[PDB]
């Protein structure tokens, strides 16, 4: 959880100089899986999605929310 | 590009972020200009004494 804190200080900082545009254009381009997984495990894509949300900005996940309806 | 004026004794260069051609992570007396809303930065300001 002290981890998590890390992460949203991370990406909410790195938006402010990229400006969310060109944010989803590098992940998209930079093959991230781990962090954003298409293959399964649905619970998981849960946890992503939620997270996202709940940093305050979500539109990352919208690939993901596909792949929740996909598995429903 | 630049939009100068000075306040107090600060003088301050504003350059667009659009306009500079090039972004470079600049040092710690240059400000980072914030929109409200979108949330990002479009202008850095250059300060001098």
């Amino acid at each position: 959880p002290q981890g998590r804190i890390f992460i949203k200080f991370l990406f909410q900082e790195l938006v402010n100089e990229l400006g969310l545009d060109e944010l989803q254009l590098r992940l998209n381009s930079s093959k991230l899986d781990g962090m954003f997984p298409l293959e399964g495990d649905a619970e998981h894509i849960r946890y992503s999605i939620n997270f996202f949300t709940a940093i305050g900005l979500g539109l990352l996940t919208e690939d993901m929310r596909s792949r929740l309806t996909i598995i429903q | 590009p630049n939009l100068l004026f000075s306040m107090c004794g600060f003088e301050v260069r504003i350059l667009p972020r659009q306009r500079m051609e090039e972004v470079v992570s600049n040092d710690e007396g240059v400000w980072d200009l914030v929109d409200e809303r979108t949330k990002q930065r479009t202008a850095k300001a250059y300060l001098k004494v």
